[PDB]
């Protein structure tokens, strides 16, 4: 049983850096997949990758 | 001598809907069952719902297409779009395998990789994603569509290099229903129901509501004009009648809500309640709400408006007062964790719906079908 | 020769006034002939290439920071997703031990 | 009386008894049967209906 609270403890703070990884993850994806959709938009014409 | 429909015929309508499709392989009662009645059966499901009955020397399978797709409907053991376009892009691959060839996880995991269609490539360095390869072949082996020559999938979680011999089976063919054009030309899935619907112009009315109340949990009526609801209120009673004649359900109408509830619930099937602990809080909250009418007052369309804080609100009274009885998943969880996966619960039978603007929530008229409470003895147990 | 040059560096740079401007010259062909408009049409390409180079060069340091961030969330999920794991196997072990 | 009856009640009794014709069909088809359009004069004009 003491085993068992102490890694449900630490469960709870992983979570919690999980949660906090995934946010800022997330903010950069959505940057990057912005900035694809830019260049594809500008880069459309071009016969070139 | 001529066929009727029967307890057999009722039988073979229940396995029917409630499987993707019956093999002759591994489900021969079942289907050995369903094909003696599969005329009448073919006959009942053209007249009322419009499905087409495809019956196979290998396999049997009724295309349910749904009136208006809902989140329970899709392949549960999937989580994330990711895991469908592997799913998807899985299948791509078996169509270059002749029946019974064999391939390695490797050579699966390349092709994938490859024909992968995000503009973010897929890359299995990642833990993510290779668990999202293992949920899409756990699906995939759960269909028969692939067979494993010995190995281990799982230990690919943690294990890339991981290796895995894997055999195409027949019924990656048949997998896939058939689409109206060159399916290519269309652009967005909501067009593909406008063809499925121009097939059944005779009737659709019938029809449209025959597949709602056979498959969602519930039919919503959309406002006081609904079409749908106005054709369930004007036959309700050979609507009653034809379904416990042709079926196990019996059929319920409400102001604002129509169902078809189950007795006797087989084992295959999935019902409400269950022993999920969600639903627990779910009745819970209906008794809640039942005994507040004039703080809950429902709209003319049977719907309950709340804001996230306000049912955050309510989510904190349960927890004081029935909280003790929770399970101990959620009596640990914080209130908005709680708020979360009841929703999501709510959300799976179409209790409620969480407005796309406001963030407001409606609690739809089929939740207070049903109520909930603890024994007394405990809860007079709860006051000690 | 220069042709030759002309249309292959069109071909690399995919400057499709290229073909439009060397018939533009041909329509012509003998007159005291004007590049003005041909020399703006390679620079506005040239000044397009610079943008594109630009964010292509933008994209790639986000791509770099989002596979550094991706691959971090993923271990976290990993460590968690374990120690999920571990704790169901003590739960059921705890069970058997009451 | 019919043909005392104006033009304006034809046409309200017209369009009531298409409706009910209408719901008539309805109702007998789902009884799984062919309905004849007999059996559906006999379910519209069915006063105790």
């Amino acid at each position: 049983n003491v085993q068992i609270e102490k890694t449900g403890h630490q469960l709870e703070e992983q979570k919690k850096v999980l949660f906090q990884l995934d946010e800022q993850w997330k903010q950069v994806h959505g940057h990057l997949q912005v900035i694809k959709i830019q260049l594809h938009q500008e880069g459309r014409q071009l016969n070139l990758s | 001598q001529t066929q009727l429909f029967d307890e057999k015929a009722i039988q073979g309508m229940d396995i029917l809907f409630h499987h993707y499709w019956i093999l002759r392989a591994e489900q021969p009662e079942w289907y050995q069952l369903i094909r003696e009645r599969e005329k009448v059966l073919r006959r009942y499901l053209d007249e009322k719902f419009g499905l087409r009955l495809i019956v196979h020397q290998h396999f049997i399978k009724l295309e349910k297409i749904p009136v208006e797709p809902e989140g329970w409907m899709g392949i549960q053991d999937f989580q994330e779009p990711m895991d469908y376009a592997i799913f998807c892009c899985a299948l791509a691959f078996l169509e270059g395998k002749a029946v019974d060839e064999q391939f390695l996880l490797s050579e699966l995991c390349q092709e994938i990789q490859a024909d992968y269609p995000g503009d973010f490539p897929l890359d299995w360095t990642l833990y993510t994603h290779r668990k999202s390869l293992i949920r899409a072949v756990k699906v995939l082996m759960e269909f028969q569509l692939i067979r494993t020559i010995d190995g281990d999938i799982g230990r690919f979680d943690q294990n890339e290099e991981q290796e895995v011999l894997y055999e195409a089976s027949t019924y990656s063919r048949y997998f896939m229903r058939t689409y109206p054009d060159d399916f290519s030309s269309y652009q967005h899935w909501s067009e593909l129901l406008k063809e499925d619907w121009k097939l059944n112009q005779e009737d659709e009315r019938r029809k449209r509501v025959y597949r709602k109340l056979f498959f969602s949990p519930g039919l919503h009526r959309l406002d006081q004009q609904d079409p749908d609801f106005l054709y369930i209120r004007n036959y309700r009673n050979r609507l009653a009648e034809d379904i416990e004649k042709h079926s196990e359900y019996k059929l319920h109408v409400y102001k604002n809500t129509a169902f078809l509830s189950i007795a006797e619930p087989r084992q295959y099937q999935q019902v409400f309640p269950n022993s999920k602990a969600s639903t627990d809080i779910i009745l819970q909250l209906s008794k809640y709400i039942h005994g507040e009418p004039e703080r809950f007052k429902a709209n003319e369309n049977g719907e309950i408006l709340m804001t996230e804080g306000e049912f955050e609100q309510v989510v904190d009274d349960l927890r004081q007062q029935f909280g003790t009885g929770w399970a101990k998943y959620f009596r640990d969880m914080s209130t908005k964790g709680i708020r979360t996966e009841l929703l999501r619960a709510m959300k799976d039978w179409m209790m409620a719906e969480v407005d796309s603007e406001t963030s407001l929530i409606r609690i739809k008229s089929l939740t207070g079908v049903m109520t909930g409470e603890y024994p007394s003895d405990f809860q007079t147990g709860g006051t000690e | 020769d220069l042709l030759g040059e002309l249309q292959f560096d069109a071909e690399e740079a995919a400057f499709s006034e290229h073909e439009v401007n060397v018939h533009d010259f041909e329509r012509h062909q003998e007159e005291e002939f004007d590049f003005s408009i041909w020399i703006g049409e390679i620079g506005s390409h040239e000044q397009l290439l610079a943008n594109l180079n630009q964010l292509a060069d933008e994209e790639n340091r986000l791509s770099e920071e989002h596979n550094r961030l991706q691959r971090q969330s993923s271990e976290k999920k990993k460590e968690v997703d374990a120690i999920r794991k571990n704790l169901d196997h003590l739960a059921d072990w705890f069970t058997e031990e009451k | 009386n019919s043909k005392f009856l104006n033009e304006d009640d034809l046409n309200r009794i017209t369009k009531h008894f298409q409706s009910r014709i209408g719901k008539a069909k309805e109702l007998i088809q789902l009884r799984n049967e062919g309905s004849t359009l007999h059996q559906v004069l006999k379910e519209v004009l069915d006063y105790r209906k």
